[PDB]
RNA sequence: UUAAUUCCGAUAACGAACGAGACUCUGGCAUGCUAACUAGUUACGCGACCCCGGUCGGCGUAACUUCUUAGAGGGACAAGUGGCGUUCAGCCACCCGAGAUUGAGCAAUAACAGGUCUGUGAUGCCCUUAGAUGUCCGGGGCUGCACGCGCGCUACACUGACUGGCUCAGCGUGUGCCUACCCUACGCCGGCAGGCGCGGGUAACCCGUUGAACCCCAUUCGUGAUGGGGAUCGGGGAUUGCAAUUAUUCCCCAUGAACGAGGAAUUCCCAGUAAGUGCGGGUCAUAAGCUUGCGUUGAUUAAGUCCCUGCCCUUUGUACACA
């Protein structure tokens, strides 16, 4: 068999985020059209299904490290924060948006609640995930 | 009175509420680790403190 | 295998210098057989431990100047990748031929300077970094509010010098300071 | 067999790594992945350099597990190549006998000495009165 | 400590303390022959000892200023009844210690000495104990308006190095006059 | 500019006229034989003085020395 | 039963032999104890200024300020251990005993 | 001063000549391209795609910022 | 001869020290010693998953110091070879070897009409001394503007502009002495700003196993004072202190100029160096265009000299004399 290890992580994300459009069910808002990710970020997102790329960077996360909560999420979506004339620094992430992504994956059933936080990974999603790799696996052999 | 003037303006923050110990001047003040002394008088007793320039 | 290296696509072979005296100063032949050119550094300490670097990290680490350009090593070594492709589908040869030749005829040899002014030779080694100083200082002349990338622009600069019909910017100022040079003599 | 247990470390800069040998089947792994998805791509060769120049018969029974902490990208490129390298000259230097660790020594010393020696190559520390270690402010004059 | 702060915090506040400990002994004895003092940490005893000089001048009066003291060093800075207790040991060796033979040197040219002679006495003295090098530095005025710079160095005296720092002996004196202050460095 | 002191010359000199019979060409022979006999404070003195001995048992076996 | 002693000293070689007397004392009275686990060192940099008006050139100081960690982990009643710590104590070593 | 008139979409005669010429040209660079038909850069990068969907070019080497496609091969 | 009055040597000179050399802290390596449940490694067994075997920073306990941390010592010295030089002091190339130059501190004699009374209850003299040149409250000013300079920050783009994906650090810091002021973890409310109660730590435990920037990969643009630049300006929403307008500070929208690689002149530096690009500490009711350390990527040229600007000795007329 494969593991995610072995899938490379540039398509294994494109691919979940192709299974979560396939089974649709992840509570999309409509100030997601209007919303801007971050302070530090200048303009909206191109694609507009990028609620769905979130879903699946934030599974692919809590599968590999899990026990994460607010500031683990606010920590990956970070950049530059260009101010102006004013020298540049680093600014976190939003929280709310993130808050979201984890309420409709703890709506979805392929997670569970932690103790002291986090949500970890349950053990039918761990044979989705197998079996998302071996699809990857098979596409790509 | 004068004392109704004397507590009028409050020393809730920076070199109102705390100074040197020594020579009470509002210059070079250190907060980190509570020293509250002038870098002069630092200076002259580093050496009784435990502080030594060897690099 | 250890029989063969193949730079990319490109082996050790087919590499023909007919100068003898940029031979002995370009050391990539039969050590510095590598896949990747990247390497960490420490090739200027003794006098003549710059020539011990190969000509291909030496084209690879004279693109960076002018602040910005600055780390941007893992950028160069793809655009010179790309810049082979460009090469080969247009000439047909060797690339390092091609090179190779276009290091041998972009030598200035004679240069005046103000001590009158004394025109005297050079060192072979100043010839070969001269000629990359000025290839890599036309790449950046002509890559700039240009559509055209440096790749493009250095397969071209590599193509007019292998050419040598005064298009190229290091033949043209090698032609220019030997000019010079014979003028003021 | 038993256990050929070789816990060899590669230092080059802060970048660490340490390189666990083992009898069995020919599977390298870097914390469980093989160097396929190596970001970036442009130094795929790099790390086959020392696999390219011995051959596929050499790795056949060499199975190597790599744990990576520290440093930046390309360094961790450097500690892996290093550490995989001094472990594998371990590895066929205390258990099989010393001629082939010779006949495989000989290749390594005529290519490269960062395979086998790490050069003291750290950070200077910056010094007072300047925007770098060496260059300095701007004199104000007049 | 019962609401157990910072280590960080604990050895600052503890260099404080010995800090002013040694400046207030250091103004307070400075007129009964005052060298400085030794300090042993025991649980429940702060045992401190005061390594003077003249023994008979810092009693007074059968300990009358420790007694004094102690009750100083109770107000001030807070400790218990018995918690700290002084003992007086009188300073060996003192021709080469140079705070010594400056505290005795200063009250002389205060009151009234030669300017000259003493110098020579006290250096003449010092080579008869056995010191290796001296150099006395006296600034200020002297007998007019400009400052003069005096010197009398003669014998072995190293200047740099690492290991100088605890092989010569450094005194700061100040004497204070009332037409100016002037400085005398003892080495 | 590794020019042997004067701390090393005066020492030096002094040891092989002195033990002139237990000495050696090699350096790690009298390296130890100078710990011995001397009283070195610190390993790069040490190594100074143990070089300019050997250096001064290569003029020996070259010829006379006049100091 | 688990003890946890915490040895703190600013200086290296006295913390050493007041260490190694404790180690070569349980030794001596025959009880079970571990090698000393060398916690990492703390460094305190300070810098200053030499020149109390601001004129001529700017001076930078540099004061050093160093700060050790030890521990003794014994397996003994507190009766023993507090007859070993009443015995040869000095004001470099602070002494802090942990019993869990 | 200079301004060049870069045209935004396709005409015939240029749609003839990107039936005709591209398939004899060696070298197919976006830059170049776009220098030759006068067009806008992504203009230039759409009929790379519609190239590459009709199939009459060959990858070389892609990326994201500067591809590199050929003709149709000889031998 | 060298960074050196560092040594050979000439000898009316011999014999010493100061500065340097010498000495301390740090780095390059010692699979040889001692130690680690507030650092771990390798395995045993359990649980989950794929089709006899692999994966797990999911859990309990058997060996060990191979990683980390640090008490003790070592090696590196021109020691070995070949050339230059009185063949003396010494210098250069090369094999082998973690290194054939890591950086800093201390830094001789002598002097300035150099600064500091605006750091000092270090201080002399004069003045003030009650309607006070002392002490206290509410504001203003310290920012202010036809002009000239000093120290700094960001752009003038295609090497770039926008959006996601992927992948790493070590300095640090932190529960109170009057005194309120500390780090934040997690589930929520909201577009951001911000808010509600809540668990851990006197620290290799808690933040944290610091997913930092550049980077690489995949979309949108194409020579347009432009999507770069946000200088300039308006409206609304929040935190801090009793109290902010001349904008304390933060968030959203709108406004889109100068700037087309720079004249005379001029500053710094020579290998993890400049440079690009970040993060901690101090200044901190609010606090980084300041300063210092800690990181990542990583070049061109050079192994020479007094022609130019200074500093240090020399022979000698002496318009240079408490000089
Ligand atoms: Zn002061």
């Amino acid at each position: 068999g494969v593991t995610v290890k072995d899938v490379n992580q540039q398509e294994f994300v494109r691919a979940l985020a192709a299974f979560l459009k396939k089974s649709g069910k992840l509570k999309v808002p409509e100030w997601v059209d209007t919303v801007k990710l971050a302070k530090h970020k200048e303009l909206a997102p191109y694609d507009e299904n990028w609620f769905y790329t979130r879903a699946a960077s934030t599974a692919r996360h809590l599968y590999l490290r899990g026990g994460a909560g607010v500031g683990s999420m606010t920590k990956i979506y970070g950049g530059r924060q260009r101010n102006g004339v004013m020298p540049s620094h680093f600014s976190r992430g939003s929280k709310s948006v993130a808050r979201r992504v984890l309420q409709a994956l703890e709506g979805l059933k392929m997670v569970e609640k932690d103790q002291d936080w986090g949500r970890k990974l349950t053990p039918q999603g761990q044979r989705d995930l197998d079996r998302i790799a071996g699809q990857v696996a098979a596409a790509k052999k | 009175g004068h004392q109704q003037l004397y507590w009028s303006h409050p020393r809730k923050f920076g070199q109102g509420s705390r100074s040197c110990r020594v020579c009470s001047n509002r210059h070079g003040l250190i907060r980190k680790y509570g020293l509250n002394m002038c870098r002069q008088c630092f200076r002259q007793y580093a050496k009784d403190i435990g502080f030594i320039k060897l690099d | 295998t250890p029989d063969i290296k193949l730079f990319g696509k490109w082996s050790t072979d087919d590499v023909q210098i007919n100068d003898i005296s940029l031979q002995d100063y370009i050391a990539v032949k039969e050590k510095y057989a590598k896949y990747l050119p990247h390497s960490a550094g420490r090739y200027a300490a003794k006098r003549f431990r710059k020539a011990q670097c190969p000509i291909v990290e030496r084209l690879t680490n004279s693109m960076m100047m002018h602040g910005r350009n600055n780390g941007k090593k893992l950028m160069t070594v793809r655009i010179v990748k790309h810049a082979f492709e460009i090469i080969h589908l247009l000439t047909g040869e060797n690339p390092l031929q091609v090179l190779v030749n276009a290091i041998i005829n972009s030598g200035p040899r004679e240069d005046s300077t103000r001590i009158r002014r004394q025109a005297v030779d050079v060192s072979p080694l100043r010839r070969v970094n001269q000629a990359i100083w000025l290839l890599c200082t036309g790449a950046r002349e002509a890559a700039f509010r240009n559509i055209k990338t440096i790749a493009e622009c250095l397969a071209d600069e590599l193509i007019n010098a292998a050419k040598g019909s005064s298009n190229s910017y290091a033949i043209k100022k090698k032609d220019e300071l030997e000019r010079v040079a014979k003028s003021n003599r | 067999g038993p256990l050929q247990s070789v816990q060899v470390f590669g230092r080059k800069k802060t970048a660490t790594a340490v390189a666990h040998c083992k009898r069995g089947n020919g599977l390298i792994k870097v914390n469980g992945r093989p160097l396929e998805m190596i970001e970036p791509r442009t130094l795929q060769y790099k790390l086959l350099e020392p696999v390219l120049l011995l051959g596929k018969e050499r790795f056949a029974g060499v199975d190597i597990r790599v744990r990576v902490k520290g440093g930046g990208h390309v360094a961790q490129i450097y500690a892996i190549r290093q550490s995989i390298s001094k472990a594998l000259v371990a590895y066929y230097q205390k258990y099989v006998d010393e001629a082939s660790k010779k006949e495989i020594k000989d290749i390594l010393i005529q290519y490269d000495r960062t395979l086998l020696v790490a050069d003291p190559r750290r950070c200077e520390s910056k010094k007072f009165g300047g925007p770098g270690a060496r260059a300095r402010y701007q004199k104000s004059y007049r | 400590m019962a609401v157990q702060i910072s280590k960080k915090r604990k050895f600052v506040a503890d260099g404080i303390f010995k800090a002013e400990l040694n400046e207030f002994l250091t103004r307070e004895l400075a007129e009964d022959g005052y060298s400085g003092v030794e300090v042993r940490v025991t649980p429940t005893r702060t045992e401190i000892i005061i390594l003077a000089t003249r023994t008979q001048n810092v009693l007074g009066e059968k300990g009358r200023r420790i007694r004094e003291l102690t009750a100083v060093v109770q107000k001030r800075f807070g400790f218990p009844e018995g918690s700290v207790e002084l003992y007086a040991e009188k300073v060996a060796t003192r021709g080469l210690c140079a705070i010594a033979q400056a505290e005795s040197l200063r009250y002389k040219l205060l009151g009234g000495l030669a300017v000259r002679r003493a110098c020579y006495g006290v250096l003449r003295f010092i080579m008869e104990s056995g010191a290796k090098g001296c150099e006395v530095v006296v600034s200020g005025k002297l007998r007019g308006q400009r400052a003069k710079s005096m010197k009398f160095v003669d014998g072995l005296m190293i200047h740099s190095g690492d290991p100088v720092n605890y092989y010569v002996d450094t005194a700061v004196r100040h004497v204070l006059l009332r037409q100016g202050v002037l400085g005398i460095k003892v080495k | 500019g590794r020019v042997r002191t004067k701390t090393v010359k005066k020492a030096a000199r002094v040891i092989i006229e002195k033990y002139y019979t237990r000495l050696g060409n090699d350096f790690h022979t009298n390296k130890r034989v100078c710990e011995e006999i001397a009283i070195i404070p610190s390993k790069k003195l040490r190594n100074k003085i143990a070089g300019y001995v050997t250096h001064l048992m290569k003029r020996i076996q070259r010829g006379p020395v006049r100091g | 039963h688990r003890i946890r002693i915490t040895l703190t000293s600013r200086n290296v070689k006295s913390l050493e032999k007041v260490c190694a007397d404790l180690i070569r004392g349980a030794k001596e009275k025959n009880l079970k104890v571990k090698g000393p686990v060398r916690m990492p060192t703390k460094t305190l940099r300070i810098t200053t200024r030499k020149t109390p008006c601001g004129e001529g050139s700017k001076t930078w100081d540099r004061f050093q300020m160093r700060i050790h960690k030890r521990l003794i982990d014994l397996h003994s009643p507190s009766e023993i251990v507090k007859q070993i710590t009443s015995i040869s104590i000095e004001p470099g070593v602070e002494v802090e005993v942990t019993i869990a | 001063r200079d301004k060049l008139n870069n045209l935004v979409l396709f005409d015939k005669a240029t749609y003839d000549k990107l039936c005709k010429e591209v398939p004899n040209y060696k070298l197919i660079t976006p830059a170049v391209v776009s220098e030759r038909l006068k067009i806008r850069g992504s203009l230039a990068r759409a009929a790379l795609q519609e190239l590459l969907s009709k199939g009459l070019i060959k990858l070389v080497s892609k990326h994201r910022a500067q591809v590199i496609y050929t003709r149709n091969t000889k031998g």
